[PDB]
């Protein structure tokens, strides 16, 4: 999962 | 949208269904606990307490304070029986509004072992010896002490322990008995003989009455919840 | 925030499980459970001062 | 025990008061619960409560009633049947709040000639049947609460018809345990059984049981005490054999809470 | 630790027995009962049971949805000595007899509740006009709020009372309430009066219906049918269903033996014969 | 390890013979049927084989729902002679033969199963009428509870039994039900009776129908349409979907060949000819 | 709540579809499972066991016990064949009533090897070599000895092993045949002769039976599900 | 589309519900909050202020 | 960007929680959170400007 | 809670998989998951008490 | 995710 | 993952 | 989520 | 999750 959810 | 796919049973309302709903009352304060006696966590903690039988539904008898009494006697030594009973504990009408058969009638399904006990309430100069029998199906039902003795029983020394328990061990071929009069899960037959007789000295009542208790052994259990016959609402 | 539990598996076709996620703030919202505990009989069939022993007189 | 002690045999002290029996079928705790006071955590009424202990926790000797052949059951409510016991009664009358436990003690003895069995059951919440068939609910605050001298059983329902100016009062048959069950089922409420043959006494602590911690004791009844005759009197030969019952019932860890002026009822 | 979905205890082998313990011999006048099983009193096999008692714990015994009530409703015309007619229900279980029986096992409980709403409705005439689909407005009243007079007045606006609207065809309507009671548990039974007759003061005062606590308990449901009347008149109505979940109870009862008589435990003249004739030693 | 899935076992290549062992004779009279594969009695190839008999396994084999009833309701006005039509139906697989028929290749089975429920309405008269959207309800009746009697009686509350309220229009209703046999597995053929006739005991009391086990196995469906009735007439019909989920099987046996004649096996005359005819020595 | 979007399929009702659904019975206490004998996994287990089949289905012998005895003789040597088969496990009536045939018509689809045993049952003093013939399709099917020698065959000598077992192995174009008769996909001919004769001593009988038996190889498979021609419900 | 099944109390609106909705003014510059003396955050708070009895309800 | 929660759990069948996901951009679009604040009553019942103690005399 | 399991592809366009979850407590309610075993047909073909070689005369 | 999913 | 859920 | 996610 | 989410 770590990279997968993106987030800005 | 995420694309969705409705499948059947879609809109329906099972009534024994488990889904969340949202809540009326939104952010209510509500009353905690407190720690009332006598809590219940299932059903089967209500069958395993002892409940006295209606032996005795004759016509006269039935719906009054009488039926509960099985009268005994000094007479002399009989191989007849004192009562008669079916090990239908849902369905026989001596059983079926006893606790446990009450709660019997909530569920289509029985299974485990009951206990019968019968207290003595004749004087303390009366002295006596009973036998209690239990006959697994598929015979004569028995009708003679000779016949009653050679299945599962107990014979009753009557003294200072005024109560006598014999239990019914679970005896079936099925894995449950059925809540309902029925040939292919027939329990059997239970009933009660002198063994000597009763035996009084002068002064005392020649005839007295013995009580009868019935309740769930801690191996017993039922299954398929069902409405009761036991009420109704006719209008 | 789900919760995952086992169910007691009936007619078979390791352990099987379902999973719960609650979506409303109100624990009456919440569906039944049915994770419950039992308890035993005594306070009902034998409410008496003192214990009992079954293979001893109930009187003495 | 192997120096002397039985289970037949008590000696029970509360207050200036002590009660012996030498022929007990040992003792009840109702849902194995023995009285205690209000806990902090359960409290409710703010104020300083009134706790009279010895005062009123201690055992009153209600009137002796008489069983016989005809006899078809005796019931009593509580705190009700002790509203007049000394200063249990006042220190329920001055206040708006009460709540109180109790050991119960029937008194019965015979004769090793004589016969029958008495059913003793504390019912929580005892409410009785009335004796209409054209209203429900209708029995009179006075015809509710007998006092000491409790009420009975009758074998017959038989409804009060003087529709203009009506009896309300209850009319509890005793196979229905006056309230619609079957009396052989009432064996799931705390009881013991006076059996001639064996006991003299039954004694039963109760608890404070209700959903609240705290109520009106003159509005309220908590608890039910019925005694029926499941075997009948019967002696030697007498048609008409009799013997007395003695009830007698102490509170126990009770408290009260909302100081008044006392509360007159109108009891009749 | 036990949970209700456990097995039950095995059987254990049992053999011949010569001896002063005596688990057959017991005295119910202690008022307990005889904790016997059939090693006890006869030869047991060992048997490794799988029987639990899953399906009768308190929650599994009331885990069904229940009828409590049928509540009619309309869209006609309102005219000068008839008007349209909405429903309006005081909240109870004992208005029906089923689940009142359930609930009496036991003296007091303490539950969320979940209620389910099933709508049907019909033409009462031989017409042939129609009606388009109705929506239908469920208020709850609680005591003390405004209840409605007419299907149309103010009350309906619903500013803090909760409203249902429901759409006619759709699934039926659902929701939870927590537990509701000024007390610590809900009373099945209450042996008591709601007022004190002092002396004092006159009787009639004084009085107050035996076994009822607050006059209103819960409040009431209101229902109407949102839309305006068609021409042609079509009756609908509300079914019921409620179901006890996260249930708790306390002190169990001998269950109601006799046809129930109004909301109390009072019974009626000609009902008291439950049991049939049957003989004491026939099978 | 192996699963229905994999792939079936290669043909291994094998060249020509002249030797004592003898795959093909045989004797059938020991009861064992000869393991023989192509390379044992012609020269072979070698094929890498990818076929699998995943289909044809048990769970697929039996993965469909299959129509085991249909139910007729209607809702018209209940009058004098007539009442508004609910229906009533003992649970089975035998009342159709296509599921029953595959079922019986076995002797005994275990299974979850999964109900769906097809609704379809239609109007019986050539009238004009109209009727609003009906909900029926499907109520479970075990072995014991109070059958309906009037589409409208206290029964239908409820407060234990199953009951399902379907909507018209919607998506087909569907259940789950567990194994609920009061055997370790359901007896697709009970060679027996439910009573033994006792020489003591009158004759008439001994006896019992051949081959079946509790009078009321599985007890009943009852539905009915929730609506009050219409001016107009609308009869409507629920076909049920029985379909084995989870399922294992015991004891193969042929198969039915001759039409089914009741509950039994028992077979009619005239039916009992399934062969053509077809000459030895015709192709 | 969610945004979603019904696709395609939604609320429709496919007969072979594979969903979950709410249970109507919950927390059911389930009878558990005892080990009984004879369980299956799989059908083609079924298809794996020798069944018996009816190869005179004549007139007069047919749905009779008959229909499963072919008879033979002592008679001369003759080129001529015993029996006929066309190899059309689901379609030909010789075969379609077998258990093989019968759980293939379920299915539209078959492929593998099949084997054909053939038991002797004349008498221990009855002596013979006989022949049994497969002939991959496309030819002119055998009617003579002499034709079908040619093809896939097993010269049988009758003695103390009763009975002979003959492999028809897979040979096809397609990859799967179908469970009808079909020219595109049809499997060949099988025949029986006799090699040289049966052949007797005196006060022997001179006629017997011989008996043949069909069971599916473990190669063979079948797919897509189908209902049966062989049981129907006219109204 | 992902297999889901319809649950009661689906359409329904209930007036005392909680979820979300689209915004019909998507991207609005909002005005943002100054302090203004004398919030208030529960209902009790007002409960707790003193307020004159009205004793005498007299007819005149 | 799940937000896990837990609910002040009213009647009983380790504490539970719920799970909340916001779909929309717009924090309008949200639905109520209910996690609020209390404040104490001050501003309204003593806003005087000299501190008062209630066991000393109000008027000094 | 989330299960997952592979595809044995048939028709192609790595393994390929897919997900099952289970949302109810009851295993009755679970769909078929069709991950079968099969087993050899011996019990029924070969049921002798002698095993039997193929390449040996049945009976000797 | 770990803490979240708690399991029974 | 960790991030992502936030907990309250 | 690691166990949770059980893989076959 | 890590092994499960495979992306491409
Ligand atoms: C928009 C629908 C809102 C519905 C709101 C219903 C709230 C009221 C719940 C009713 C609580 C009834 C509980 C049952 C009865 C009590 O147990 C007995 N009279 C004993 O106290
Ligand atoms: C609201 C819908 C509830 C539906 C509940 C259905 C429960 C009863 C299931 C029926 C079980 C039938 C199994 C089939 C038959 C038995 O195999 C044979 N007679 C052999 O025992
Ligand atoms: C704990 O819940 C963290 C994992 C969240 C998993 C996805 C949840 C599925 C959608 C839930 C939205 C909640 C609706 C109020
Ligand atoms: C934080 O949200 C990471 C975890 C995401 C869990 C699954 C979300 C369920 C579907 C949400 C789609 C959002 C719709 C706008
Ligand atoms: C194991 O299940 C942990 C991962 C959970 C993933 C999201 C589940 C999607 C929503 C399931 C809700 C269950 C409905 C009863």
């Amino acid at each position: 999962a770590a990279a997968a959810s993106s987030s800005t | 949208g995420l694309p969705v796919m409705n499948t059947p049973g879609s809109n329906q309302y099972l009534t024994a269904d488990n889904f969340q709903s949202p809540c009326a009352l939104p952010e209510f304060d509500v009353t905690p606990p407190i720690d009332i006696p006598g809590e219940v966590k299932n059903m089967m903690e209500l069958a395993e307490i002892d409940t006295m039988i209606p032996f005795d539904l004759s016509a006269t008898k039935k719906n009054t304070m009488e039926m509960y009494r099985v009268r005994l006697s000094d007479k002399p030594h009989t191989d007849d029986p004192i009562l008669c009973l079916s090990l239908s504990p849902a369905s026989d009408p001596r059983l079926s509004h006893t606790m446990l058969g009450e709660i019997l009638n909530y569920y289509t399904h029985w299974a485990g072992s009951l206990k019968f006990t019968f207290l003595f309430c004749g004087s303390m100069m009366a002295t006596g010896k009973l036998l209690v029998s239990y006959a697994p199906p598929g015979a004569d039902p028995p009708k003679k002490r000779k016949e009653a003795m050679l299945g599962t029983h107990v014979i009753w020394d009557i003294g200072l322990q005024s109560s006598c328990t014999m239990v019914v061990p679970w005896i079936s071929n099925t894995t449950y008995r059925q809540t309902i009069d029925d040939s292919f899960t027939e329990g059997g037959y239970i009933s009660v003989f002198y063994q000597t007789r009763i035996v009084v000295p002068l002064s005392t009542p020649r005839e007295m009455d013995i009580l009868g208790f019935v309740s769930a052994c801690n191996d017993f259990s039922v299954r398929l919840l069902r409405d009761t016959t036991h009420i109704e609402q006719k209008a | 925030g789900a919760q995952v539990s086992s169910q007691k598996v009936g007619a078979h076709e390791s352990t099987i499980n379902y999973t719960t996620i609650n979506y409303y703030r109100d624990s009456a919202s919440n569906a039944a459970s049915k994770q419950d505990f039992s308890q035993d009989p005594s306070k009902f069939t034998e409410p008496i001062k003192d214990v009992l022993i079954k293979t001893a007189p109930m009187l003495n | 025990e192997a120096c002397g002690y039985s289970d037949r045999v008590l000696q029970l002290t509360l207050g200036n008061s002590t009660i012996t029996t030498q022929e007990a079928a040992n003792s009840v705790v109702a849902y194995g619960r023995w009285p205690e006071y209000l806990r902090d955590s359960e409290a409710n009424p703010v104020d300083q409560p009134t706790e009279p202990d010895v005062a009123a926790c201690r055992f009153y000797t209600l009137d002796t009633v008489s069983w016989t052949k005809e006899s078809r059951g005796w019931w009593w409510k509580l705190p009700d049947a002790l509203r007049d016991m000394g200063l249990f009664g006042q220190n329920m009358y001055y206040h708006y709040l009460g709540r109180s436990g109790y050991t119960v003690h029937v008194q019965c003895n015979a004769s090793k000639f004589h016969q029958g069995a008495l059913g003793v059951f504390a019912v929580p919440e005892m409410c009785l049947a009335g004796d209409s068939n054209t209203t429900t609910m209708h029995t009179s605050y006075q015809n509710a609460n007998p006092g000491e001298k409790g009420g009975t059983f009758t074998g017959t329902f038989t409804p009060d018809n003087n529709q203009t100016s009506p009896a309300r009062r209850f009319c509890p048959v005793d196979y229905l345990l006056g309230n619609g069950t079957l009396l052989g089922n009432a064996f799931v409420f705390p009881h013991q059984i006076i059996n001639l043959r064996t006991n003299n006494c039954a004694t039963l602590v109760l608890p404070y049981v209700n959903s609240l911690s705290i109520d009106s004791m003159v509005k309220h009844n908590n608890w039910g005490i019925a005694i029926l005759p499941l075997a009948p009197l019967n002696f030697a030969s007498e048609s008409s054999p009799e013997i007395p019952i003695t009830l007698t019932i102490a509170p126990m860890c009770c408290e009260f809470n909302g100081l008044r002026n006392i509360t007159l009822p109108r009891l009749q | 630790a036990a949970t209700s979905r456990d097995a039950l205890p095995n059987t254990e082998a049992s053999g011949p027995t010569h001896s002063k313990e005596i688990p057959a011999l017991t005295a119910v006048e202690t008022g307990a009962t005889n904790p016997l099983v059939p090693s006890d009193t006869v030869q047991t096999r060992h048997v490794v049971q799988h029987r639990s008692r899953s399906e009768s714990s308190i929650e599994s015994f009331f885990a069904r949805g229940a009828c409590v009530t049928i509540m009619t409703v309309d869209n006609s015309a309102s005219t000068t000595n008839k008007d349209k007619l909405f429903a309006v229900w005081k909240i109870t279980y004992k208005d029906t007899v089923q689940l009142r029986r359930k609930l009496e096992f036991f003296t007091y409980s303490r539950f969320d509740m979940e209620l389910t709403f099933v709508v049907t409705a019909n033409f009462t005439e031989t017409n042939n006009g129609h009606a388009l689909n109705q929506v239908y407005q469920i208020m709850y009243v609680p005591p003390g709020a405004p209840v409605p007079e007419k299907w149309d007045d103010y009350t309906w606006q619903t500013s803090s009372n909760p409203s249902i609207f429901y759409t006619y065809g759709t699934a039926p309507a659902r929701i939870s309430v927590p537990y509701v009671g000024i007390s610590n548990a809900y009373s099945h039974f209450y042996d008591g009066f709601s007022k004190v007759p002092l002396k004092d003061q006159s009787a009639a005062l004084g009085d107050s219906l035996y076994g009822a606590a607050s006059l209103n308990d819960f409040g009431i449901l209101a229902v109407r049918v949102v839309n305006d009347h068609n021409p042609t008149k079509v009756t609908s109505k509300i079914r019921v269903y409620l179901k006890p979940k996260h249930i708790r109870v306390w002190c169990p009862r001998p269950p109601r033996a006799v046809a129930y008589y109004g909301p109390g435990v009072d019974y009626k003249d000609g009902t008291l014969t439950p049991l049939s004739t049957k003989d004491l030693t026939t099978y």
